[PDB]
RNA sequence: CGGCCCCCGGCGCGCGCCCGGGUCUUCCCGGAGUCGGGUUGCUUGGGAAUGCAGCCCAAAGCGGGUGGUAAACUCCAUCU
RNA sequence: CGCGACCUCAGAUCAGACGUGGCGACCCGCUGAAUUUAAGCAUAUUAGUCAGCGGAGGAAAAGAAACUAACCAGGAUUCCCUCAGUAACGGCGAGUGAACAGGGAAGAGCCCAGCGCCGAAUCCCCGCCCCGCGGGGCGCGGGACAUGUGGCGUACGGAAG
């Protein structure tokens, strides 16, 4: 009953109201450290229809990253190539800022197991996203076999592989004509398949 | 006498009526999703690109308020579903006095 | 580099292509891998019949194949709502069910019923202790063999017609020519025209 | 004002839900009685004060609440600021109490930042009835006053000192 | 081929769990700084922009996306 | 002024867990050239490859349509044969270059937040036991978690009463 107005509520963040309480914590995030533990969700309609639930192993992080696209790093701008590889000053970084942000948060913390997260703030330099973690060894977790597929191992550092929701959008998959750059699994996996020279047995 | 090209194209069958596929009925505003909307809009207000907007579609004009839309929200299908419904505030805050 | 009357030629080797090749020298080992793989899946599993379930009747979209016949992927929930059988029972009957499907010619959905009941008379269910419920006796007397061989009921058998010999009439010999082609192509395009200058004789006043 | 929250903590208190130690041995004294008499209705009326913002949100837009307690300092202020918004147009009279943690102790937790009266007692309606106009005329006929009413924006007392050192220099500049 | 030693997947005594289907009647029914737009980069066979990303603007609810030539009107199909 | 509750945080060689590093043929995420080709050379090509960095697993990734189609319509993903050196891209030069049908290999489907309902009907820890081998429990009693929402029934193929 009440998650559904605070859904709506925040999905008007320019009304005067919102726009008060969008900026009163994004001065407050920002007098904190870079990754920091969060007691609670700041929003907890986001956070469990992401798959968070308010019992022992579960845990939240607001992490903050710096905005911008990236500078090539190359000494004075000098990149000693072809000039169409001149490229110091206009690169954008083909992985989201969220992406980043939940990369270096199961980084930090190597033994926890990352979800997924969400937005709750930016400046104009800084943003704020929450990522929410599990730790796959606590028995609340290790029973309810609805929550026993993050503790088998294939599922170590998911950021680092791309295979949470806010990385899988840079990764260009899914199905439809948009989409058939990647056809089968990844983009170096059709890569492999359309330029194999495939010289049968009998040719 | 069916033929292949033309105006009635193709081998003839007879449809099958069907009560349809439940995904198709979804963005329809089913009444207490109505009264979610509605009673937080005034809790909440109004942004200030459709507060200029009501304050060009009272006096300045119609044409250049949809120039306006046409700039912020997207598409020109966003722009004048959003100036109807900025009108019909504008409509029931005048009219409905 | 070329030469007298030849073809100009695009090798598609302008590319690092030896440490992408692929030769096919386990293809034998390979064969004889998915043998056993079939082998030990048959005898694995039960009498129950090896290639699977039963697959419908489906057309082929576009143009060039809309006239054969192939076998598709479930049964399309109103022909299994006809036939008269749960959905989610229907997958242990040894029934393949695809909830996505659209059924909306009547001639192709009365077939797979009539495929999908024609099936039913042909199964022989085992109870696990005897009780069994819509099940008799002994079963079908040991149910005539073990188990079937690539398609239960022949899931192609595409069929044709015989329409066997007919007499050249009037109104047959006379008519349906190659200027019904070309009127009807015309007015198909000429159609959004001539409803464009109705209009304009419309507001003529 | 805290005359008129005792009273609220005084009759939101025999209201007091059901915890664990009670759990148990009720589900004795039901079935107990149930092993040696099979009544078919013993009780006619376990009256609680509901408790939860998911659970009072679906009581006040039914209309089944009767007096809606909200909290004070619930942290992400947003889980909380239709609701006053929402008892106005349901009808559904409610009241700022002082201290989420406060009225968390009535329900033995933490916090809850929202009680509600369903069903109350009949000869303690009286009691629920006395104060709810002594409550309505503050927030819910006020709710035309208290939308417009804007807050903060006061300087601190270090410059708002300097502005009126200004101008009582400038009361002795006309004087 | 035989005999030996150890190990595995599956019948049958005790725990643990256990009302499904059809027809009608009413009520319910969904993921946002996301979609989308502009611009700039990289990428793609994708060409009046296939994908991705930065920055800016930023939704709707018979809505939204797609329908491989930009745009307006209109109808249909399809998905959610 | 004291005490209490909670909320934000600290400290500990606190009771108990976890992570680090290696290998890296295959797999995933990023990053990224130049030789070379164009008989010169900038775009292009080499090549989204080498080198670089980070994560795994015995497989990985993908995966149950915000799909293809445009007709009598198919129906998750992956691999193979064809499509096809084709549509298309390109100092339209050198060169590059997919997909959808179709035939196969294999085939399996589901869960959640939301919206409502059920007196939080839920979970973790500690203590002694039913009673046990090779140790994990349904039972009993205390401490916590949790109403800012655990659990059951529910998922768009509709669902509930
Ligand atoms: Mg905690
Ligand atoms: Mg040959
Ligand atoms: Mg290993």
């Amino acid at each position: 009953g009440a998650y559904k107005y605070i859904q709506e509520l925040w999905r008007k963040k320019q009304s005067d109201v919102m726009r008060f309480l969008l900026r009163v914590r994004c001065w407050q995030y920002r007098q904190l450290s870079a990754l920091h533990r969060a007691p609670r969700p700041t929003r907890p309609d986001k956070a469990r229809r992401l798959g968070y639930k308010a019992k022992q192993g579960y845990v939240i992080y607001r992490i903050r990253v710096r905005r911008g696209g990236r500078k090539r790093p190359v000494p004075k701008g000098a990149t000693y190539g072809k000039p169409v590889h001149h490229g110091v000053n206009q690169l954008k970084f083909a992985r989201s800022l969220q992406s980043v942000a939940e990369e270096r948060a199961g980084r930090h913390c190597g033994a926890l197991r990352v979800l997924n997260s969400y937005w709750v703030g930016e400046d104009s330099t800084y943003k704020f996203f929450e990522v929410i973690l599990i730790d796959p060894f606590h028995k609340a977790i290790r029973r309810n076999p609805d929550t026993q597929w993050i503790t088998k191992p294939v599922h170590k550092h998911r950021e680092m592989r791309g295979l949470t929701s806010a990385g899988r959008k840079s990764r260009g998959l899914g199905k439809g004509h948009k989409f058939h750059h990647t056809i089968g699994g990844s983009r170096r996996a059709a890569w492999r398949r359309r330029n194999t020279l495939q010289l049968h047995r009998y040719r | 006498y069916p033929m292949a090209v033309g105006l009635n194209k193709g081998h003839k069958v007879t449809k099958n009526v069907s009560k349809p596929r439940h995904s198709r009925r979804r963005g329809r505003l089913t009444k207490h999703t109505k009264f979610v909307r509605d009673m937080i809009r005034e809790v909440c207000g109004f942004a200030p690109y459709e507060r200029r907007a009501m304050e060009l579609l009272k006096v300045s004009k119609d044409k250049r308020a949809l120039k306006f839309i046409k700039k912020r929200v997207g598409t020109h299908i966003r722009a004048k579903r959003k100036r109807e419904e900025l009108s019909n505030v504008l409509a029931a805050m005048r009219k409905a006095a | 580099a070329p030469s007298r009357n030849g073809m100009v030629l695009k090798p598609h080797f302008h590319k690092d292509w030896q440490r992408r090749v692929a030769t096919w020298f386990n293809q034998p080992a390979r064969k004889i891998r998915r043998r056993k793989a079939r082998q030990a899946k048959a005898r694995r599993i039960a009498p129950r019949p090896a290639s699977g379930p039963i697959r419908p009747i489906v057309r082929c979209p576009t143009v060039r194949y809309h006239t054969k016949v192939r076998a598709g992927r479930g049964f399309s929930l109103e022909e299994l709502r006809v036939a008269g059988i749960h959905k989610k029972v229907a997958r242990t009957i040894g029934i393949s069910v695809d909830p996505r499907r659209r059924n909306k010619s009547t001639e192709s959905l009365q077939a797979n019923v009539q495929r999908l009941k024609e099936y039913r008379s042909k199964l022989i269910l085992f109870p696990r202790k005897p009780s069994a419920p819509k099940k008799g006796d002994s079963s079908a007397e040991e149910l005539k063999l073990a188990t079937q061989l690539t398609g239960p009921v022949m899931p192609v058998r595409n069929v044709y017609k015989k329409e066997k010999a007919r007499v050249i009439t009037e109104e047959e010999k006379n008519f349906k020519a190659f200027a019904s082609l070309r009127m009807a192509r015309a007015n198909a395009r000429l159609f959004g025209i001539r409803a464009k200058r109705a209009k304009e004789a419309a507001e003529q006043d | 004002d805290r005359q008129t929250a005792t009273q609220l903590l005084k009759l939101a208190h025999k209201y007091r839900p059901e915890t664990k130690q009670e759990k148990k041995q009720r589900l004795l004294a039901r079935a107990e009685k149930k092993a040696a008499g099979k009544g078919d209705v013993p009780t006619k009326r376990p009256p609680v004060l509901r408790a939860g913002v998911n659970t009072v949100t679906t009581l006040v837009e039914n209309k089944k609440a009767q007096l809606v307690v909200i909290a004070h300092d619930v942290d992400p202020i947003e889980l909380v600021v239709f609701l006053p918004a929402l008892c106005r147009k349901m009808g559904v009279p409610y009241c700022i109490i002082k201290g989420k943690a406060r009225l968390g102790r009535l329900v033995h937790r933490k916090t809850c930042t929202t009680v509600a009266f369903t069903q109350v007692n009949s000869e303690d309606k009286g009691a629920l009835a006395k104060l709810v106009e002594a409550i309505r005329t503050n927030y819910n006929d006020r709710y035309d006053e208290i939308r417009r009413h804007w807050g903060g924006n006061v300087l601190g007392p270090k410059s708002v000192a300097r502005i009126a050192k200004l101008e009582k220099a400038k009361a002795k500049e006309l004087a």
